[PDB]
């Protein structure tokens, strides 16, 4: 296969360390009640307990719940990592 | 009752370890996965579309040397053939 | 000459290959020399390679295939699971007979292919086992069904009298975690070097 | 409890290299041979330092240039010139 | 990297040093670095002899030294290309050793798979301290492995008991053979011993392997059913 | 010995402590007892029982690893006298000259400890650092495993100013009286830098040739041999072949130092 | 006579925690079959007889470790000589 | 590689054997040679092992738990076995039994006589081995001694490789009792190897092999051997291994 060798980095490190957590509980809820929301005329009781859970979750405050080192490892190696030729 | 995804089916014939029933296996197997290969010029093809539209995409792009895979040279004839095909009305 | 002594010596003495230390694919025999240390020599990362090998690994067994490379890293995996499964292989006391009628191997430009078997079973077919309990007819080994059945290191063909309904339809997909008893009848192997075990379930 | 700029010098050499205090004294003779004032545009301003450039050499094939600098006056920078070139005393054939 | 001056010529830094009156007293290592002198000479040497094979590196075979008509029966009359490049890069670049019991090993390994299993320790004891007669396989300090058939066949070869290499080759594996009955057969007999005289193993190695196995499913079930929750919501 | 041990009743059991020391005396008489194992490598014997620069062969140092040079492709070819052909993708080490340089660096190690100078043992890599206290305990010496902090001889006087010195007889006895604070503060220079991984500790090196000391090294395939007085190819990576040549250094200089001891008492 | 350092560790980055270690280091090595079966002085004043502003807490934690470990052998089973050592922490 | 030892005044012994229980061809075909073989076949089984750095003993240690390489571990205890036989055997490297281990036999055994002891002993000898075997008078983590007998190379030391009785012949209902009793022990241990924890200690082995007396009593007359083996027994070695 093709092999890419890159050229003499100033430093290898991630450029962004996305950390890619899951979404909220409380949005997804909302997201729900409004799907719902959506079918059903505007407020029958079949999301009766969707918007009891929602209420549930958004009572402390208008989120429930409130990164990555990868730097670490690819800082310390790179210059074992590297087929940079001898001084 | 589970899906196919999340359950490693050893072969019948195979050697398996402790390791290969985890999920880390199955992700692992899941990181890691022909004629104009084998060593015959892609412009005998020229009248045969079946086989030159493996070599593209759904809509009738060509594919790329990274995506098919091939020898330079041999990818270079291979797109040749299928541009010949299309000048022809067949493909 | 030191010329001589490296061709005999134990670097040498490991035939050398870059297959890849991860295969998704099939495996039916071992694809790397197995090297262990001892504990001592464990103690002080040094497993007779080129190289120290890092802290990090407390198992004695590893695979490896360049001594050195241009990462500055020997290229190894800390695993040696291809001699437990001989050694259960082994303790099976199934003895690999062709099921072709034909002479075995070792006994009486080059092939490449396997000779008889791949040196995992040296045992002759002739012998009984006896016991306190008695002579043993059938070779009483646990399992687990996968769906095919995983025996001691070996996925193994199975047959049975009847298909047990209560052990299989309430854990459908989880039939793994329940171990089962079987009784392998024999232990045949084919060109590409698989051993096709046949077992039966027994309850 | 308790020419003199020299004898400092050559008696720091002694305590940093184990180099003869008394030779770098009397033997050894100096001489500057470039005498800048230099500057660096700094966010605060103009910032500018005095260089020195200082042959040192006993008179016998032993010589050594060295090259010293300091923002406060430039019998500092001289100084550091002369104890720079002590150190890098040096047999020419 | 420039060849470094300095850091052999210490000793004469310091003599200068030492005649100027810069240094008073002389350093513990000086009079042992003028009896024992550094190399300073850092050439490249080139080497002649392949030393595994025996090859000579240097010498060129001529027109003349080759009389008789080539393959496809053509007289070589002139040097060809290659004959004219200045081959001096071979010389100097280190000889790759090449030895025939390489590819043995490698045919051995592939005709015997489960071989590879057999773990290997690569940690030398005294490689002056062994003397083994190849006469017969089963040396002492050495284990028995392809290595000592393959050791058996060099010894055939050499005193040519079979002149063919293949025929030695078959006569030392299917030594090895019996050899490995053998001791396949010595542990099973050991076992059963063990059985009839009332010994008591706790943890066979299918038993291990099994426990092994079930910590595994333990962990993947958990997780398999989390993963399956997920993809519900 | 063992003044605490409380001894159980006659009529009671062996306790945990004497069953302990039951099992240790089993031990020292009658467990090593079926067989004697000759011919077999144990790691500390190279530490503690080196073998003297005469008696070391080229078999030995195969055995220790020492031919294994670093790889084909991080070839410093500044060092390619020394390297004797290429196998496995690995250049080899030419042995016989490893030998020549290691027993030429073993005599200057035993000569500067004959006149009684400061020998320095520099090993920055994981595993090294007990081997290399062994050998500074061997001959009156000094070692670095922990890293080398940039300037300990340019910079002495900022970086070795607040630790203690000494006086030594021409024995090594302390005689201990006070140094004078102008006494104390000049730097202690060592008379022999011995490198065990030149290639990581390229600034102690250098620090060396600026402060006009000898130095020793493990040069491998990929290190430049020039940058040190008294080079000896060989394999730095493995942890038993730098062992077996400090180990043989130690030796040389324990040697030199138990003459110099010697000629003091004539 | 000549002028040289105490410690063999002097040229180290630390040199005085170093060989601080080292004689637990020994201990340890010399009862290290002795079966096993807290007031450890601090940071700050483990510093002034060891490195001083050169003490890392990294440095303090092996110190201790080290200390805990020749504690925990069985008091029966201990030395005079551990015991002395200890005392100093 | 596992070689014999070098034993005291070897010369001695190899012109004469033992003055009162074997000859210098008895001697010879117990030890100069059978203890030979037995080191070279555990030298040939553990030659590229990781067991090749190890002891006998701890050879044996290390195996007993595990089912395959029961060969290891039956020449590995063969070989310690023997040399213990020896170290009693030998005249010198008179000496009475101590009075301490006087004291321990006369707790154990219901305060009967040393001479009544050796009886005892002979007896279990004569009707437990058939065959090959050792005969061990060991010593537990209860101060108290006990007879201990092996059937070809059960070791003393760890109590699931004893090797006690056979059961190719018939067997007892306690025996059978005390059997699963020793596999419900070893289950309880928990660990992965499943080893469990034992403190015996040999004090007086004897060699019940062929080996020994086959060349000068002749195939019966084995129990008159052992008879003659504990009547002359360098009597400093077992006190030696007798004070924990
Ligand atoms: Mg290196």
């Amino acid at each position: 296969p093709p092999v890419y060798r890159l050229p003499p980095l100033p430093r290898l490190k991630v450029k962004k360390p996305i950390i890619r957590q899951e979404a909220n509980k409380c949005l997804v809820l909302m997201s729900n009640l409004l799907q719902c929301w959506s079918s059903y005329g505007h407020m029958s009781p079949k999301c009766a307990g969707l918007v009891t859970e929602l209420k549930s979750c958004t009572s402390e405050s208008a989120l429930g719940k409130r990164k990555s080192n990868i730097n670490y490892h690819a800082a310390r190696l790179y210059d074992r990592i590297n087929g940079k030729p001898h001084d | 009752k589970i899906d196919q995804s999340l359950s490693k089916k050893l072969p019948k014939g195979t050697i398996y370890d402790p390791f290969d029933f985890s999920m880390g296996r199955i992700h692992l197997d899941r990181k890691y996965q022909d004629i104009m290969k084998s060593g015959a010029n892609p412009l005998e093809f020229y009248a045969r579309p079946r086989i030159l539209s493996r070599y593209v995409t759904s809509t009738g792009r060509i594919q790329h040397r990274d995506i098919t895979g091939l020898s330079a040279k041999n990818q270079r004839r291979l797109s040749k053939a299928i541009r010949r095909c299309q000048a022809i009305g067949l493909m | 000459t030191l010329a001589e002594l490296l061709g005999r010596s134990r670097i040498a003495q490991v035939a050398n290959n870059h297959k890849p230390l991860t295969y998704t694919g099939k495996k039916f025999h071992p694809t790397h020399q197995i090297i262990e240390t001892k504990p001592s020599t464990l103690y002080r990362q040094e497993w007779g390679l080129k190289s120290a090998i890092p802290s990090k690994i407390k198992s004695r067994y590893l695979v490896y295939n360049d001594l050195d490379t241009l990462e500055r890293i020997t290229t190894f995996e800390p695993r040696g699971g291809t001699q437990w499964n001989r050694l259960r292989f082994q303790e099976m006391g199934v003895p690999i007979v062709s099921n072709i009628g034909r002479q075995n191997p070792f006994f009486k430009k080059f092939n490449t292919e396997i000779i008889g078997t791949g040196g995992l079973s040296y045992s002759l077919p002739g012998k009984l086992k006896n016991s306190p309990n008695g002579v043993i007819q059938r070779t009483v080994v646990p399992g687990r069904i996968l769906n095919l059945a995983a025996i001691g290191g070996f996925v193994a063909d199975v047959v049975f009298f009847q298909s047990p309904p209560s052990s299989f339809n309430s854990m459908g997909d989880f039939i793994r975690m329940k171990t089962f008893l079987f009784e392998i009848l024999e232990a045949s192997m084919e060109k590409n070097g698989s051993v096709s075990m046949h077992a039966r379930l027994l309850e | 409890l308790p020419k003199s700029k020299s004898a400092d010098v050559a008696a720091g050499l002694h305590k940093q290299t184990g180099v003869d205090p008394d030779y770098i004294t009397r033997k050894l003779t100096m001489k500057p041979l470039v005498m800048k004032r230099v500057s660096n545009q700094t966010g605060k301003g103009k910032i500018a330092s005095f260089y020195a450039l200082v042959v040192v050499g006993d008179k016998n094939g032993m010589v050594g240039l060295g090259e010293g600098k300091s923002r406060e006056e430039m019998s500092k920078a001289i100084f550091k010139a002369h104890w720079d070139a002590v150190r890098n005393l040096k047999e020419i054939p | 990297m420039k060849i470094q001056t300095n850091a052999v010529n210490v000793l004469q830094r310091t003599s200068a040093y030492l005649k100027s009156g810069l240094l008073k007293e002389t350093p513990a290592w000086y009079n042992v670095v003028a009896s024992i002198p550094p190399s300073t000479k850092f050439t490249r040497e080139p080497r002649f002899k392949n030393p595994s094979n025996g090859h000579i590196i240097g010498k060129l075979v001529d027109v003349t030294e080759q009389p008789h008509a080539n393959n496809k029966g053509l007289y070589k009359t002139r040097p060809n290309s290659s004959d004219k490049r200045v081959g001096v890069k071979r010389l100097y670049r280190p000889p790759k050793l090449t030895y025939v019991e390489d590819r043995l090993r490698s045919l051995f390994y592939k005709q015997h798979p489960w071989e590879l299993s057999r773990p290997k320790i690569l940690v030398e004891n005294e490689i002056g301290d062994e003397n083994y007669d190849w006469s017969h396989m089963l040396q002492i300090g050495r284990p028995l492995d392809g290595e000592s058939v393959i050791q058996r066949t060099m010894y055939l070869i050499k005193t040519k008991q079979y002149g063919d290499m293949v025929e030695a080759y078959d006569h030392a594996r299917y030594e090895f053979y019996a050899l490995r009955m053998q001791e396949e057969t010595e542990q099973q007999v050991a076992l059963e011993e063990a059985e009839m005289f009332g010994s008591l193993f706790g943890v066979s190695a299918i038993e291990h392997g099994i426990q092994k196995e079930q910590e595994v499913l333990d962990v993947w079930e958990k997780k398999v059913v989390e993963e399956t929750e997920l993809m519900a919501a | 010995p063992y003044p605490n041990l409380i001894p159980s009743a006659n009529d009671k059991p062996y306790s945990s402590q004497e069953l302990f020391l039951r099992q240790l005396n089993h031990s020292m008489r009658t467990a090593k007892l079926g067989a004697t194992i000759s011919k077999v490598y144990y790691p500390h014997k190279d530490i503690f029982y080196p073998p003297l620069p005469e008696n070391i062969t080229v078999e030995s140092l195969m055995s220790a690893g020492v031919h294994l040079g670093q790889s084909t492709s991080l070839w410093r070819s500044s060092t390619q006298s020394y390297i004797y052909g290429e196998y496995k993708g690995i250049h080899i080490i030419d042995l016989n000259q490893t030998l020549s340089y290691l027993k030429r660096a073993a005599k200057v190690v035993e000569g500067v400890s004959e006149s009684g100078g400061i020998i320095l043992f520099l090993g920055t890599r994981q595993g090294q650092k007990r081997g290399l206290e062994e050998a500074a305990k061997k001959t009156h010496g000094y070692y670095v495993s922990t890293r080398w902090i940039p300037g300990t001889l340019t910079n002495s006087t900022e970086i070795s100013g607040i630790w203690e010195k000494q006086e030594i007889d021409s024995n090594d006895n302390p005689t201990e009286r006070a140094l004078s604070p102008n006494e104390t503060s000049k730097q202690v220079k060592p008379d022999l830098l011995v490198v065990l991984n030149p290639t990581e500790n390229r600034n102690a090196l250098l620090e060396a040739i600026k402060s006009r000391v000898p130095t020793i090294a493990i040069i491998d395939t990929d290190s430049e041999p020039s940058l040190v007085t008294y080079p000896i190819p060989g394999n730095d990576d493995s942890l038993r072949s730098v062992n077996f040549l400090l180990g043989v250094l130690a030796r040389a200089g324990q040697r030199g130092l138990q003459n110099r001891l010697a000629r003091n008492n004539e | 006579r000549r002028i040289v350092p105490k410690l063999a560790t002097f040229y180290s980055a630390n040199p005085n925690h170093e060989d601080r270690i080292n004689r637990l280091e020994r201990l340890l090595r010399k009862y290290i079959k002795l079966p096993s079966q807290a007031p450890w002085i601090s940071f700050d004043e483990y510093a002034l007889i060891g490195g001083g502003t050169k003490l890392k807490p990294t440095q303090y934690t092996q110190l201790l470790y080290m200390l805990n470990k020749l504690h925990n052998i069985d008091p029966q089973l201990t030395n005079d000589e551990i015991t002395s050592e200890l005392s100093q922490y | 590689i596992h070689v014999v030892p070098k034993l005291p005044n070897s010369k001695a012994l190899l012109q004469n054997g033992v003055p009162n229980i074997l000859s210098s061809s008895g001697f010879k075909t117990v030890w100069f040679d059978y203890q030979r073989y037995l080191c070279d076949k555990l030298t040939l089984a553990t030659a590229g092992q990781s067991l090749e750095s190890y002891y006998p003993f701890h050879i044996l240690l290390k195996t007993a738990g595990n089912p395959l390489q029961s060969n290891i571990f039956n020449l590995a205890s063969s070989i310690h076995n023997n040399h213990l036989f020896v170290e009693n055997i030998l005249p010198s490297a008179k000496t009475e039994p101590s009075r301490l281990f006087l004291s321990k036999i006369k707790d154990s055994f219901n305060g009967s006589d040393w001479e009544v002891v050796k009886e005892e002993m002979i007896y279990r000898a004569e009707n437990e081995v058939l065959g090959q075997g050792w005969l061990f008078l060991v010593e537990n983590n209860e101060k108290k001694l006990f007879i201990l007998t092996s059937n070809n190379n059960g070791t003393p030391y760890y109590f699931p490789r004893n090797q006690s009785f056979d059961l190719n012949s018939a067997i007892s209902i306690d025996e059978f009792a005390t059997l699963k009793q020793m596999k419900e022990l070893i289950g309880k241990s928990t660990k992965l190897n499943g080893k469990v924890q034992d403190w015996t200690m040999p004090i007086i082995c004897v060699n019940l092999w062929d080996h020994a007396y086959l060349h000068d009593y002749g195939v019966g007359n084995r129990s008159k051997y052992v008879k003659n083996v504990l009547d002359n027994l360098n009597w400093s070695v077992v006190n030696n291994r007798i004070f924990s």
